[PDB]
């Protein structure tokens, strides 16, 4: 038997009750991450949802706690800690759209999105698409045509058709949609615009998941 | 072997009395 | 780390006192909590024990029943109600910290304690006997100690604690498990034992360490008579 | 700029400076020190259970 | 010959039951559990199990010469362990029924009253609720000599041909009408409030989502009316009628085999109908 | 001068680098040791088993008195396991819950943790109040996290994203010696028993031992064509093997400057991710992506047991002090002690 270690099985039975507290409480809170192009308006969405190294926000939104990491100031090898976010609820995307012509970036844009896309740890994630720079976008789009981006674009130089073709463009490069989700949204100025897509987003995937877990699919 | 009484609930039951 | 005790003063007998500890500086929460008894004239006395998750409440064989002990985590204060007190119970009692963890060191920190004055077995027996040992400055005094049953349990750590009360002033851990040396305390204290012997040895000793000496942990914490060293 | 070339080369001579052994004589003292601590090794030989203390 | 149609057909259909139950139960066990899903599904496997298991006591006093080998003590026994195992296994099934709606319909309000700590106090619950059901039956079952030759148990009530009424209504209104609509009505709310305001548009993801997750409750629940629905609908029918025809016997035995199939392959209907369980099936 | 001259004078000392090294081999280590009896077949057993993490568990080290190990997990909890009893001493909340490397105190008073966040963060065990406390924070990397190793209670080696190694002190929390050597990040780092030299693992293919007290690199390895993830010394400390991503781990040896042999096998297409060495060196365990993990013959290249006990991604694996046990961690939220 024992003598003095009842009280350190004690003390670890404590420690795991705690634990488990600490786990389910995590479990409960949604997880999402950011990634994207240079500029693309991070810094931007960031003060919409209003709240070196991994940049961590914290905010309540509809009785549920979001918990936002945003990789930017990171220059090393991303496969050598991609994987260390596996299993996160969703991944915010963003990429500007007034950025066809500004050499290109757009083709880097389309080969992050790819290669993050593809990625072997983010085979079951779902992902956000954020379009901003809207208006800019609009406004340019009158004077460039989107050909100069997109040479095979055979259509019409209005905004509909433009950010209906970058849609498609962007949802084209996913070659997982038996069971992935791209959730498309353009961004707006006015406020709980883009925190309600995001709890839409959110909250749809949360009930796949249940749905996973269930048996039901 | 010819066993055709009244079943009720899995078991048989006494029949009508 | 403080420890402010209260809830003492004359109480006739046969009625009811409240004892309240006041813990600071440390996590309260997680360390489990003794109560030592010392008479006018005799040593310690062991009381009662309650653990960080306040479970695992023990008593002494005099005490159950007749005692209650509780604490208040939030509060940070530890209640010790007493109900049907007689003449034996006048004595101060000492509240002790105490966490059990591998390589802890229980019964580190000990209270003031307060003076409580009433009006008109199977247990291991710690002997220790040497009543009184006179010393000399700068010379080299050993204490030996005995114990009923033997102490080394099958796990290899044997459970032995020596405990140093100067004059006026609240017990202090000198060695736990008789090999491992107390934190704060200086390295010329040694202790030794083959499991029913245990021996002190103090070298170069200087007034500091004028005091009572008392020993005890594999079941439920007898002391012993307590040896005093005079000057 | 020439800056980092020249540290480079300079980190390379100082390298190569360095003195180098046989590869036999290595293998020869990696071996010897294998078969000196081998009867004394818990895992290349399996202890008894009476002196394992992970003994289930 | 015509004696040997019945026990071959609920043989292999209580082996059927055991293979699936013992394949879920392995699978479920290897699994891990912290999931409530998980608990749900072990408990009405094992649930199915103890009903399989009791299933050849009241087959043999069908098939043979009519006569209960068994005690009167055993009688009351098996009789109240066959009932608690139905009326369980249903409560189960309308349980998580009702807890993958509030998974699936509450996707955030859910998390309060969820988690292990109350999935076991619900199967707790839903144990003792059957007790109860079965308290009845254990009042009843003594051993009632009808043939006069032979012996076979009976659950003879007072006031006879007059408590037929009571019972099997009490028995229709606990197993085949409150779950089987409640489960229905979860169901069609699931079906009803998938997805999140057409966020994620119509993708070849969300239509397959939606006819996986049709497909799966319409399965459910055809199988869980094709099989029960005989069952009760001849023990009502049987209420009006004193002696039988020489084939209403036999209908009430294609009845109960029907409700042993559905005890059966109700698992079966699980591994299949789920891809990550036949995912995991290979390994 | 010219970018040109200085490349063509590297390439010259390259070369001549190479030909030193090839002239100063003449017998390999697989023809020397054939001779010895084969170890055989090697069967180890989960005498512990360690569940208390809900995460993936990135990294776990041994403590000096073969008792205790501190094991690192993405949910932000540092666990300091008991591993006779099965207990956990102490659970570490961290500030931040990416972390990927930890590490215990020689003497036990303090222990390390880091990860993509760019602080090794130490933490007190032995704190009056009874409760951890963050000790110091290490704040001079610009990369992510991959290794910090403690040398004593004021020192420790940290190996970061940023293609660069320091020498951190603890009381005055500033960088003492700075290795800029490598060109790619590096994620494993080793210790010399006599902890005067220390040999880190980059990305570039490439393993460079440093000097604590000087701080250049003295020599470089590129016997390796991937990334190197898993990096051990040897006991004797005239060697050392490291791990990589192409199914290969390689053991080289410091008084050669060059590699002995190589352990690799059909079967085996996973990278290693973590390396060990027992006491006496016989036995090679190295880590690898699928859910088992090898134990190879060190002299001779032979696989000498496999250790299968796992369901994930191994990351981290060790060997105690005394060679009693060895703990494996896995991705799984499982900690398993094998003897």
């Amino acid at each position: 038997l024992s003598a003095e270690d009842k009280a350190a099985v004690e003390r670890s039975k404590m420690i795991d009750r705690n634990l488990r507290e600490d786990g389910e409480k995590a479990a409960r809170e949604v997880k999402l991450l950011l990634l994207g192009a240079g500029e693309s308006g991070k810094n931007t969405i960031v003060k919409q949802m209003k709240i070196t190294g991994i940049v961590e926000t914290h905010f309540t939104f509809k009785d549920l706690h979001f918990k936002m990491f945003d990789v930017g100031a990171q220059r090393s090898e991303r496969k050598k800690w991609i994987h260390c976010f596996e299993g996160v609820t969703a991944i915010i995307f963003c990429v500007a759209l007034s950025d066809y012509d500004l050499v290109n970036r757009m083709h880097a844009s389309m080969k992050l999105f790819d290669s993050i896309c593809n990625n072997k740890w983010f085979t079951d994630t779902s992902i956000i698409l954020f379009l901003n720079k809207k208006d800019l976008f609009e406004e340019k789009i009158k004077k460039s045509p989107l050909t100069i981006c997109y040479p095979e674009y055979a259509g019409s130089n209005t905004y509909e058709e433009a950010a209906a073709y970058i849609q498609c463009q962007f949802e084209d490069l996913n070659k997982r949609k038996d069971t992935k989700e791209i959730y498309t949204h353009f961004t707006c100025s006015t406020d709980t615009k883009n925190v309600q897509f995001v709890f839409d987003a959110v909250t749809d995937v949360i009930i796949k998941n249940n749905l996973k877990d269930c048996g039901l699919f | 072997f010819d066993m055709l009484r009244c079943m009720l609930g899995r078991v048989y039951r006494p029949c009508w009395q | 780390v403080q420890l402010v005790e209260s809830g003492g003063g004359l109480v006739q007998p046969g009625g009811s006192r409240k004892l309240s500890c006041s813990a600071s500086g440390f996590a309260f929460s997680s360390f489990g909590m003794h109560w030592v008894r010392q008479a006018p004239e005799k040593g310690l006395e062991w009381v009662a024990y309650i653990s960080s998750g306040s479970g695992t409440i023990y008593y002494a064989d005099t005490v159950k029943g007749r005692f209650t002990i509780s604490r208040d985590d939030p509060k940070n204060t530890l209640f010790l109600q007493m109900t049907s007190l007689r003449s034996e119970d006048t004595a101060m009692y000492y509240c002790v910290r105490s966490i059990y963890y591998y390589g802890s060191s229980p019964f580190d920190f000990w209270g003031q304690g307060t003076t409580l004055t009433v009006s008109a077995s199977a247990d291991i027996v710690m002997t220790q006997a040497t009543s009184s040992v006179p010393v000399t400055p700068g010379e080299s005094v050993s204490i030996s100690c005995r114990s009923s049953k033997s102490l080394l349990h099958s796990n290899g750590n044997t459970y032995l604690y020596w405990f140093l009360q100067r004059p006026g002033q609240s017990p202090q851990l000198l060695i736990y498990r008789m090999s491992n040396l107390a934190s704060g305390v200086p390295d010329r204290f040694s202790g030794s034992g083959s499991g029913t012997a245990f021996t002190l040895t103090i070298s170069r000793l200087e007034a500091e360490d004028v005091g009572v000496y008392y020993c005890m942990h594999l079941e439920y914490l007898t002391f012993g008579a307590g040896t005093k060293l005079e000057l | 700029s020439i800056a980092q070339a020249r540290k480079l080369v300079e980190q390379l001579k100082m390298e190569a400076n360095i003195d180098r052994i046989k590869v036999s004589k290595a293998a020869a003292d990696l071996m010897a020190y294998c078969e000196a601590h081998a009867k004394e090794d818990p895992l290349l030989t399996p202890v008894p259970a009476s002196e394992n203390p992970f003994r289930e | 010959y015509i004696n040997i149609i019945m026990p071959s057909v609920f043989g292999t259909i209580c082996l059927l039951g055991i293979i699936g139950n013992s394949t879920v139960i392995f699978a479920v066990v290897k699994k891990s559990c912290n999931n409530v899903p998980d608990i749900f599904i072990i408990n009405l496997s094992v649930v199915d199990l103890l009903f399989l298991l009791g299933m050849p006591f009241m087959i043999h006093q069908l098939m043979g010469n009519g006569v209960w080998h068994f005690g009167e003590t055993m009688c009351t026994l098996i009789t109240a362990m066959d009932a608690n195992s139905q009326f369980t296994s249903t409560y189960i099934l309308t349980a998580m029924a009702i807890d993958r709606y509030l998974a699936t319909v509450h996707p955030i309000s859910s998390t309060k009253f969820r988690k292990p700590s109350v999935a076991t106090l619900v199967i707790c619950l839903l144990w003792a609720l059957s007790f109860i059901s079965i308290t009845p039956v254990w009042l009843y079952a003594r051993l009632i000599p009808f043939p006069g030759g032979a012996v076979g148990c009976g659950i003879r009530l007072p006031n006879p041909d007059t408590d037929l009424y009571w019972f099997t209504l009490y028995q229709f209104f606990l197993a085949f009408a409150l779950p089987f609509v409640v489960i229905t009505a979860a169901y069609v709310r699931i079906l009803q409030r998938m997805t999140s305001s057409v966020a994620p548009a119509s993708q070849r993801s969300i239509r397959l989502r939606t006819k996986r997750v049709t497909r799966t409750a319409i399965a459910i629940c055809l199988v869980f009316f094709v099989c029960w629905a005989p069952y009760y609908v001849l023990q009502l029918t049987q209420l009006s009628i004193s002696r039988p025809t020489l084939t209403f016997v036999y209908l009430y035995n294609a009845a109960i085999s029907l409700g042993y199939a559905n005890s059966c392959l109700n698992p079966f209907v699980y591994i299949v109908l789920c891809e990550t369980f036949r995912k995991r099936l290979v390994l | 001068s010219e970018l040109d001259q200085l490349r063509q004078e590297a390439e010259q000392l390259k070369n001549q680098i190479r030909d030193a090294r090839k002239a100063c081999a003449d017998a390999t280590l697989s023809q020397i040791t054939n001779n010895i009896d084969p170890v055989g077949r090697i069967q180890m057993r989960t005498r512990r088993t360690l569940r208390g993490h809900l995460a993936k568990i990135y990294a776990m080290h041994w403590g000096t008195d073969s008792r205790l190990l501190v094991s690192a997990s993405q949910d932000g909890k540092l666990i300091i396991w008991d591993s006779y009893t099965t207990n956990k001493v102490h659970a570490i909340p961290l500030r931040s819950s990416w972390v990927m490397t930890c590490a215990y105190a020689p003497s036990g008073n303090y222990v390390a943790c880091g990860g993509l966040d760019n602080i090794c963060s130490i933490y007190n065990l032995k704190t009056r109040e009874g409760n951890v406390r963050v000790s110091r924070e290490l704040a001079g990397h610009t990369g992510y996290l991959s290794c910090c190793r403690f040398l004593d209670d004021n020192q420790i080696v940290t190996s970061s994203g940023d293609t660069t190694c320091a020498l951190w002190d603890i009381e005055t929390g500033q960088q003492t010696t700075t290795f800029t050597g490598h060109t790619g990040d590096v994620m494993s780092l080793s210790l010399a028993p006599d902890t005067r030299l220390f040999v880190s693992g980059a990305c570039d293919a490439s393993a460079k031992l440093w000097d604590v007290r000087e701080g250049m690199c003295r020599q470089t390895f590129t016997g390796h064509e991937s990334d190197i993830n898993a990096i051990c010394f040897f006991p004797n400390g005239n060697a050392f093997a490291t791990g990589s991503d192409d199914a290969t781990c390689r053991l080289f040896d410091l008084r050669a400057d060059q590699e002995l042999m190589t352990y690799s096998h059909d079967n085996i297409i996973c990278g290693i991710t973590s390396v060990s060495f027992s006491k006496s060196g016989r036995l090679l365990l190295a880590g690898y992506d699928d859910f088992n993990c090898n134990v190879w013959d060190a002299l001779k290249a032979d696989r000498a047991g496999v250790l299968a006990g796992h369901d994930n991604r191994v990351s981290c694996l060790g060997v105690t002090d005394d060679g009693m046990a060895v703990a494996t961690g896995s991705w799984d939220s499982f900690l398993k002690i094998w003897n």
